[PDB]
């Protein structure tokens, strides 16, 4: 169970935050802000994978811009890294050529990916095809 | 006694350093900002940050880091005025003090940095004088520089002669929510813009009460000087004997003294208001603002700031004299009245709204501060009364003063 | 009333911090006179520009009333930026958020089924117990029908219902029959995911759904065999997500079962081996493979090709499937406990790595590996690696090596010597609950106490700042002074205890400011213990109890006028009540 | 433009009132737990009516919507004497406060068909209406079911937005 | 500077 | 990249070298790696440009350590340099050749120092005292074997004061180097030249001047004061670090003075003022300020026991300064400014820092210790802070209202039939634990402190050491108050303590007090009900000893930290 | 600025 879902520029700003456990906002910025200090203090051969409180952490550098999730700590790990790869594939395929300011200017387009890609923490469309096509067709309502 | 002087950038790069004995490794500025986080977060942020057995001396600029770093006991406070006096006499030079003047100007920044501290010894930290063989459009050093008197180069000369002197007031006020004065003190500052020629001598005449008292004329209007702390160049051997301001003037503007006293007069302004606090609706401003001095000055451009809920919406103002901005970036009000009279009264009443869901944490209560400026008024009654020009040529100089009455932190609690 | 994009550039273009803030009251203030007008129009801006707010962490908890209004509006594109309100300003704790109810409720009564499918993407994601008692006969309802976009979300949403409110799952049990036919691999990935979740929560469960095993089975094989498909597809694989999902179904199903075990057995021996080890995805395939052979009753010869994939993961230079083949030995622990123990030189060479995570795991990896035949050649190196650590690490590993010598001491001897050499070499990084442990397991050690404290006071002279080491050793000195002291009611030829410095050690600890006043408590006790254990030295004890009775502690004083008036009233009950403390387990 | 709420006990038809305002019928309504809002245009008014579920838990949750308030729906069931009481307190609870202190009230006496249902009076007399103080209230009894008097309360109540 | 000057006495003595 | 610039500097021409040398500069601005630039910017360095030279010396001091072997290149240079006719170029090679500490080069570096010390121009002699210190921190001993020393000494035997206040400063620097072999102590006569140079040398050098006078102390009554008379007009200074070194050198001096004599009494009452005035400084420097007040009210409280008005806090300060003003209103709380500091303090809970509200709670508790007059309007104010039901504030309150029951038990027992009802659901265990005493301790004015412990004794096992410790010794003393009702109570938490629990001090405590109660529980109304003693409390003064040393540290480290200077520095 | 780069790169 995906506890969170985190994407946090190199400079530390927060571009996309995600809870899904309701723990309220201090605490979101505590551990937000210590999820944040852990993963920009760490180098570039350490698997990517964080034991940190509970939690398997798997995050991602794919540019500057950092991804940060946590599956729940019985579950596969390396799914949860495809599961972020196939949403990245997901903004490159509704955005095109996703840029830094694609998702700054269009933050809320890059949710309703995620909203049409995972609910509950879980994957609720395996296709590649099928969720860009309805939310295509939800725009195509607007 | 610091090792390196540096400044860093709001991220912690480094702007422009300046090393002096190696006692503080180069590569130990980089811990500032994780050690500024980390004690800024839990309350402890301190002027001095340490890294086991290195020090971080520290004073802020709106984008710059002055970061002064020692590994043994420096001197503090020297390290620190030496920082303050960086800070002035740079924007004396760059009259806006940002990276673009660090990056681009870096031909004489070095230079000034090397001269003005040696193995960590600020030697001769005024800027005039300092002008004269650091130019950025060279000669020997001048005499000046090895000069006692370091604050007033030979060869100055102008066509007229002109000595400008600001008596400017500065009323500290801290009355509490219940409406009685808790310190009512005010720290006065005289600021010269001296044109002259040469090497000129001044002596300031003042309506001291204890001058007075040495002479015998303690009856009559005077001032209580409670203390005073003057500029380098007044001799201060001479006012320790018989009360004498006795200076070479530098060059230009420049502060004389500041003295501060305490004073028992009635406050300026006074705010009173009643706050109608009522739950997840609205809140009432019925200030009143009547003026307690004589009706003969008028206060120009007063700002009198009311501190307001930080997410309140639809402001009103039904004021009486004087315009409301409602600034809600800072969270307040500026109610502003250009001419302000002495003696009148004028009523203001603010009204907003609340939303209706409370906030998670609570905002706090900060005090009222206004903005008054009144010109031609001293509020402690001190007059200069004689400024005797001595030079070795001999003419009539124009000394000339006005009186200004401004605030320091004029504070009065809210409820 | 500025766009959205409007405000990014206008917060973009801040530097400070101190001006950031300014620009986002500015433009908090105009939202919130705007919200005074009651303006439907702008107010999906409005609403977006709060929730960037939001999103940097600025006070948008006041509009939080205008995302009900678009939930309560409309129109499609406010539905749909209310409900990101919604799921990004509320929670279960926001105590606003049950006014949410009707409009979900006439949301998934809405026509649309994306309306609908927002309607449960809000309630999937954020939706409250109260909200999921309140809703849930309606999340089945969009189970009852079979719109391919609208049962995967209704099948996730059981999942979040299940969650929030495990006692009502029952009646999600008649809505998941036999629909695990569906041809959308989307709602059979969400039907995979809430079997799991069913199987995962009551055991009565089970038997209904240990039953359907061959139908997924068929699923299962027939996704294997699938050599391609244009979608789902990532690093030649048709839908490995669902795999994986339907090998944890794999998993948690027969693992006390014999004849469902043998039912997955040969999909299990297919997929071990149509299974590709090159990229991440396969390797993925091939740990769940693992974890399922590890997890069910299995055939045994199935763990053999399982360790030998296993031993393949320990040789990958991909710190992924180092990581992964620590975790997999981390979980055949006691499941084949023999095999992972040839393992033992590579878990050795996992704890020289580079990362913090690695190191973690491998330590646990060795903690778990220790039997009755491994403690002595191990610790040393485990106790090497704690001298080698990082102060993060020290207090797992101090814990760890405490719990693997309590289990598996071939001597109580060299069992203690092995503690109060962690005890030495960790210090105040070991954590103060294992302190009652030590104290409990020497205190079950009977014939060696001299050993013990002797070993305790030659090597606490040189330090106290390490805390529980002096933790253990105040109440060590107070229950076995006697045995410390041995014979020297008075002056005596020089034996190096002393019962001057013995008492002056505990003294010196209370006069230093090193000393968290449980130290005090500890010391005190064993100054009133062992004034009955000593009849060498007395009354000067006596003579620290009234010159520590204003001391400023509460408890400390309390303690120094409880031990004073007996000490001067009532010495005749001192020696009444300072027997030893018994045994417990 | 006058913002309307519609608050009261459950099982009062209050959202029987507001789909019979609406649409005109009565249409199968479940228990409303959050709200509802229309706007009617009555007499060249648009009425914004917001629906307030009258459950016992969202009770505490009325307070968000005292803002900007015009003019009061409170709609009480008069089959339930014995729930006059709470009716009575909720309204002395909602009235007495700083926020809706200058709206007009209007009070729904629903469900006039069987002889439990008493008139404006009782009703009235049993809330204690004439107490009240600074408020243009007046009462009216309803059938929700045939739409008696919703619109000639809309009607008094557009008499009540202007002055 | 828009607030004009005022002269003071050069000697008092 | 570097040997296109490489090929500008290997040029002839001045405008290419200069933009060369001018890249290399920029490029160590940002501090790019251009140490491999090192030997051949030394050979463009003996240029007729004294702009472009700061440059390279600035990079030879930036690189000396970078390029050890490669850095012999100079010395020919710099002795060429410093016989120049412009004496700022001479200086500035002086000043370039201290800096450079690599010990390979500094051999050669002593002759050509010796002579810019016997320069004429004073400039470069005030650069060569201080380089004199450079190479002293450098080698010490070369400096030592060739008698600058004595040069040093001169140069305090000079006239124009900056190079004597140079000098002076490179001899405390030396004389701190030193092991004292050889002590640098002056005559009184040289402390006089020290004094005619005093009102002629910069505010810099006056700071200095004053820093030797820490090492000398005088021997006469009418020595010390004729020395601090003219001491005393350099509180009167604009720059606040001469006041500080003046106050520091008159704290030192000021235990001399007859306090018979009137002097003594015009030092104390002129002093006061220019401590009041350096509080409207810059607030950097207010925090060593208020550091430095706390030195001096703890060392003489007779200075700033009337001003208590302007150590009031303002909301434009930092945290590191509305901190410490609480700290000296504590050291300067008295009898008479009672209702101030206890109105303004009751103004400081109903802030928005957690921490300053808790410091403000400890300093109203502090209060209540200090004086006994004022204890009870404490109590009052803190009662009435408990009635805002703010947690931690009352988590705060609870503690310091525990710790005026401890000093002073007496005449407060109708103040705990409110605190029995004090939010109940308190959480943190420093407080619980402290309510837990207020209940057991005043249980004979509080009749149902059975019943609200059934709430502290239900989630027991897993508190702490000191909140079931606290329980256990509050429900002996309880049940020792009253033996009818809490008689199961007593019973059931030593069958809590002693039998599952394994906090080892939480059973030793629970078998004495079974023991206790089986062998006489009679005889625990004198043994747990002893007379407590008045409680000798935390007294927070600095050791006298360990004062006058930090009376010889004002403005350092060591006074900001209160701390010996040993105990920190490396 | 090295923000104009695409993550995935197709
Ligand atoms: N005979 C008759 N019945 C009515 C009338 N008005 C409402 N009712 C009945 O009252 C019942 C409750 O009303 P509802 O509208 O369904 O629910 P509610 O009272 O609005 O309560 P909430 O849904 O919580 O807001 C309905 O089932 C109707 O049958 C009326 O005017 N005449
Ligand atoms: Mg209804």
């Amino acid at each position: 169970m995906i506890h969170f879902i985190l994407l946090f520029s190199r400079q530390g700003k927060l571009r996309l935050q995600k809870w899904y456990i309701t723990l309220p906002d201090k605490e979101r910025k505590k551990i937000t802000r210590e999820i944040v200090q852990i993963i920009l203090s760490r180098g570039h051969r350490t698997s990517s994978f964080v034991d940190w409180k509970e939690l398997k952490l798997v995050y991602k550098r794919y540019a500057s811009l950092y991804f940060c999730c946590a599956i729940e700590n019985q579950d596969n790990e390396l799914l949860t890294l495809e599961i972020v790869h196939r949403y990245v594939e997901l903004l490159d395929k509704y955005f095109g050529n996703v840029c830094e300011l694609d998702i700054i200017f269009n933050f809320e387009k890059a949710y309703f990916i995620l909203d049409e890609f995972i609910i509950g923490g879980e994957i609720q469309e395996t296709s590649k095809k099928i969720a860009v096509k309805a939310i295509e067709d939800s725009d195509m309502l607007q | 006694s610091a090792s390196a002087v540096y400044v860093l950038d709001l991220k912690g790069k480094v702007l422009i350093c300046r090393n002096y004995r190696g006692d503080v490794d180069m590569s130990e500025v980089e811990h500032f900002m994780p050690i500024l986080m980390e004690k800024e977060e839990e309350g402890m942020l301190s002027p001095i940050l340490a890294h086991g057995g290195v020090r971080f001396m520290w004073i802020k600029h709106n984008n710059l880091y002055l970061v002064a770093t020692s590994k043994k006991n420096a001197c503090v406070s020297l390290v620190f005025s030496f920082l303050y006096k960086v800070v002035q006499v740079f924007s004396e030079y760059f009259k806006e003090l940002e990276e673009e003047s660090i990056r681009d100007n870096f031909v004489i920044i070095y230079e000034l940095l090397d001269e003005l501290m040696d193995f960590g010894y600020p030697q001769t930290t005024d800027s005039k004088i300092l002008q004269e063989y650091i130019t950025q459009e060279a000669p020997r050093p001048p005499a000046t520089v090895t000069n006692a008197v370091s604050w007033r180069s030979e060869g100055i000369k102008y066509r007229k002669n002109e000595v400008f002197l600001d008596v400017i007031e500065a009323v500290n006020l801290l009355v509490s929510a219940n409406g009685n004065v808790l310190r009512s003190e005010i720290v006065g500052s005289i600021k010269m813009r001296v044109f002259l020629s040469g090497m000129p001598e001044l002596r300031l005449g003042l309506n001291d009460k204890v001058l007075f008292d040495n002479t015998g004329r303690g009856k009559s209007k005077s001032v209580e000087l409670e203390d005073v702390k003057f500029h380098q160049c007044v001799r201060l051997s001479r006012f320790e004997n018989d009360r004498t301001i006795s200076f070479i003037p530098p060059d230009g503007e420049f502060e004389l003294m500041s003295y501060r006293l305490n004073t028992h007069v009635k406050p300026l302004i006074w705010i009173e208001s009643v706050i109608e606090k009522h739950s997840h609706s609205r809140i009432e401003y019925m200030v009143k603002a009547k003026s307690q001095f004589k009706r003969r000055s008028t206060a120009n451009n007063v700002e009198i700031h009311i501190p307001v809920p930080n997410d309140a919406d639809s402001p009103k103002f039904k004021t009486t004299v004087g315009s409301v901005k409602w600034v809600p970036e800072n969270s307040e009000i500026v109610w502003s009245v250009k001419s302000f009279p002495g003696g009148k009264e004028y009523l203001m009443r603010a009204h907003f709204g609340l939303p209706s869901v409370e906030a998670e944490d609570k905002e706090g209560k900060p005090p009222i501060s206004v903005k008054f400026e009144i010109p031609y008024f001293t509020t402690s009654g001190i007059q200069v009364r004689y400024l005797k020009i001595i030079e070795k040529s001999g003419y009539q100089a124009l000394p000339w003063v006005r009186y200004i009455t401004q605030n320091g932190d004029y504070q009065l609690r809210t409820q | 009333p500025i766009r959205l994009r409007e405000l990014i550039r206008t917060i973009r273009t801040a530097r400070t911090q101190a001006e950031e803030r300014e620009m986002i009251q500015k433009e908090c203030a105009a939202i919130r006179s705007s919200f005074r007008e009651e303006d439907n129009t702008y107010r999906c801006r409005n609403v977006a520009k709060l929730l960037y707010m939001h999103m940097l962490g600025y006070p948008a908890h006041f509009g939080q009333l205008e995302c009900l209004k678009l939930i309560a509006s409309q129109k499609f594109t406010d539905k749909r930026i209310g409900y990101l309100g919604a799921m990004l300003l509320l929670d279960e704790r926001q105590d606003v958020h049950l006014l949410m109810t009707n409009c979900i409720k006439n949301d998934l009564n809405h026509s649309t089924q994306f309306v609908q499918g927002l309607a449960l993407c809000t309630l999937g994601c954020m939706g409250s117990s109260e909200m999921c008692r309140d809703l849930a006969g309606e999340v089945e309802k969009l189970l009852k029908t079979s719109n391919s976009y609208l049962r995967k979300k209704a099948a996730l949403c059981a999942v979040h219902v299940i969650r929030k409110v495990p006692e009502l799952m029952e009646m999600f049990l008649p809505a998941t029959k036999n629909l695990l036919n569906e041809k959308n691999h989307g709602v059979l990935h969400t039907s995979v995911v809430l079997l799991t979740e069913m199987c995962e929560r009551s055991p009565d469960m089970l038997a209904h759904f240990r039953k359907l095993v061959p139908q997924l089975v068929r699923i299962l094989k027939n996704l294997i065999m699938s050599g391609y498909s244009p979608e789902h597809d990532v690093s030649g694989i048709s839908d490995p997500f669902l795999q994986v999902r339907i090998l944890r179904l794999l998993r948690i199903l027969g693992r006390n079962d014999d004849d469902s075990s043998e039912a997955m057995n040969d999909i299990l021996a297919q997929v071990a081996t149509n299974t590709e080890t090159s990229k991440n995805v396969g390797n993925a395939i091939l740990y769940e493979t693992v974890l399922t052979i590890m997890d069910i009753k299995s055939e045994s010869g199935l763990r053999v090709l399982a360790i030998n994939i296993l031993g393949r993961f320990l040789l990958n230079n991909d710190k992924n499937i180092r990581y992964v083949a620590l975790t997999s030995l981390l979980k055949t622990v006691q499941t084949d406990h023999n095999a992972v123990q040839r393992h033992r030189s590579t878990i050795v060479d996992c704890l020289k790595d580079l990362d913090v995570s690695i190191k973690r795991r491998a330590m646990e990896l060795s903690f778990a590996l220790v039997n009755g035949n491994n403690i002595r050649g191990m610790m040393k190196e485990l106790l090497y690696f704690l001298d080698s650590c990082e102060p993060e690490f020290k207090a797992d590993c101090a814990s760890g090596i405490f719990l693997a010598a309590e289990k598996y001491a071939p001597s109580k001897r060299w069992h203690i010597d092995t503690i109060m050499r962690v005890l030495t070499t960790a210090g105040s990084y070991v954590r103060d609950d294992a302190v009652p442990n030590l104290i409990q397991l020497i205190t079950n050690s009977v014939e060696m106490h001299a050993y013990t404290v002797q070993r305790l006071y030659k090597a606490i002279l040189g330090d106290y700042s390490q805390q529980p080491l002096v933790q253990v050793a105040a109440w060590c000195i107070g229950e076995y002074g006697d045995l410390l002291v041995s014979g020297q009611c008075e002056e005596e030829e020089p034996i190096q205890v002393t019962e001057d410095e013995v008492l002056d050690i505990l003294e010196s600890v209370l006069i230093s400011n090193m000393s968290t006043s449980v130290t005090r408590g500890y010391a005190l006790t064993a100054i009133m213990k062992l004034s009955t254990r000593f009849t060498c030295t007395v009354n000067r004890i006596k003579k620290v109890v009234s010159i520590y009775g204003s001391s400023i502690d509460v408890e400390l004083q309390q303690r120094a006028v409880e031990y004073n008036a007996l000490f001067k009233k009532y010495d005749h009950m001192r020696s009444a009540l300072l027997e030893r403390m018994p045994v417990m387990e | 433009e006058m913002r309307i709420l519609m608050v009261g006990l459950d099982a009062a038809g209050k959202t029987t009132i507001l789909y019979k305002l609406k649409l005109g019928e009565i249409v199968t309504t479940i228990p409303t737990i959050g709200f509802n809002v229309e706007t009617v245009e009555y007499k060249n008014i648009s009425f914004t009516v917001w629906d307030v579920g009258g459950l016992d838990k969202i009770r505490p949750l009325w307070r968000h919507y005292f803002q900007n308030t015009q003019g009061l729906i409170f709609v009480v069931d008069s089959n339930d004497r014995e729930r006059v009481n709470e009716a009575r307190e909720e309204l002395m609870r909602m009235l007495a406060e700083d926020e809706l202190r200058d709206a007009v009230l209007l009070v729904f006496a629903n469900k006039q068909d069987l002889p439990n249902a008493m008139n404006a009076a009782e009703i009235t007399d049993k809330l204690g209406l004439h107490s009240l103080r600074h408020r243009n209230w007046y009462i009216q009894a309803t059938c929700a079911t045939s739409g008696d008097g919703l619109y000639e309360g809309l009607d008094w109540l557009s008499n009540q937005l202007r002055n | 500077t828009s607030y004009d000057y005022c002269r003071v006495p050069m000697e008092d003595g | 990249e570097i040997f296109e610039l490489k090929a500008e500097l290997n040029s002839d021409k001045k405008e290419k070298k200069k933009e060369a040398v001018k890249k290399v500069i920029a490029s160590m601005t940002v501090g790019k790696d251009v140490s491999a630039l090192f030997p051949d910017v030394v050979n463009c360095m003996q240029t007729d440009n004294l702009e472009l030279k700061k440059l390279v010396y600035l990079y030879l001091m930036n690189y000396a350590k970078s390029q050890p072997d490669m850095a012999i290149m100079a010395v020919n240079t710099f002795v060429k340099d410093c016989e120049d006719p412009n004496p700022l170029i001479r200086a500035l090679a002086v000043r370039t050749m201290g800096c450079i500490r690599v010990d390979k080069i500094t051999e050669y570096l002593c002759e050509p120092l010796r002579k810019c010390l016997k320069d004429e121009d004073p400039y470069v002699r005030k650069t060569a005292a201080v380089c004199v210190a450079k190479l002293h921190d450098i080698n010490a001993q070369l400096v030592e074997d060739q008698g600058f020393l004595d040069t040093l000494k001169d140069l305090i035997s000079d006239s124009n004061p900056m190079v004597v206040a140079n000098a002076v400063a490179a001899l405390s620097e030396i004389a701190e180097s030193h092991p004292s072999s050889n002590l640098l102590d002056l005559n009184p006569q040289s402390i006089n030249k020290l004094l005619t140079a005093l009102n002629e040398c910069t505010e810099w050098g006056q700071i200095f001047i004053l820093d030797c006078l820490a090492n000398y102390m005088p021997k006469d009554d009418r020595e010390a004061q004729s020395i601090c008379e003219r001491v005393t007009p350099r509180l009167s200074h604009a720059n606040s670090a001469v006041v500080l070194s003046a106050v520091k050198v008159l704290m030192k001096f000021m235990e001399m003075l007859s306090k018979d004599l009137d002097y003594y009494g015009t030092l104390l009452k002129k002093l006061a003022p220019p401590l009041v005035t350096l509080l409207s400084a810059e607030p950097e420097l207010q925090y060593v300020a208020l550091r430095n007040i706390n030195l001096i009210v703890q060392k003489r409280p007779e200075i700033l026991k009337h001003e208590m008005k302007v150590f009031f806090v303002k909301y434009n300060d930092p945290i590191y300064v509305k901190l410490e003003k609480l700290d000296i209103m504590i050291r300067l709380a008295s009898q008479a400014n009672i209702a101030q500091v206890l109105a303004e303090l009751r103004e400081y809970a109903t802030e928005v820092d957690v921490d300053f509200v808790r410091k403000a709670v400890r300093a109203i508790g502090r209060c209540a210790i200090k004086v006994e007059q004022s204890a009870e309007r404490c109590v009052s104010t803190l009662l009435d802070l408990i009635q805002t039901k703010v947690n931690y504030v009352v988590q705060e309150a609870i503690v310091v209202i525990k710790d005026i029951f401890r000093k002073y038990p007496n005449k407060y027992e109708s103040v705990i039939a409110t605190l029995c009802e004090n939010l109940d659901s308190l959480d943190e265990p420093e407080a619980r634990a402290a309510m837990i005493w207020i209940v057991g301790e005043y249980a004979e004015r509080i009749d149902n402190a059975d019943e609200l412990l059934e709430s502290f004794l239900e989630g027991f096992h897993d508190k702490s050491t000191q909140v079931q410790l606290q329980l256990l010794t509050a429900i002996v003393k309880l049940f020792l108050k009253k033996p009818t009702e809490t008689q199961e109570l007593v019973q059931q938490v030593l069958s809590l303590a002693t039998q599952d629990s394994d906090n080892p001090d939480l059973r030793d405590r629970g078998y004495i007090y079974w023991r206790l109660l089986s062998t006489d529980p009679v005889a625990a109304k004198e043994v747990v009900l002893a007379e407590k003693p008045l409680i000798s409390e935390e007294t927070d003064l600095i050791e006298p000893t360990l004062l006058d040393e930090l009376i010889c540290y004002i403005g350092t480290l060591a006074s900001v930290y209160h701390k010996p200077p040993s105990a920190f520095v490396e | 600025k090295g923000e104009n780069t695409s993550a995935a790169h197709p």
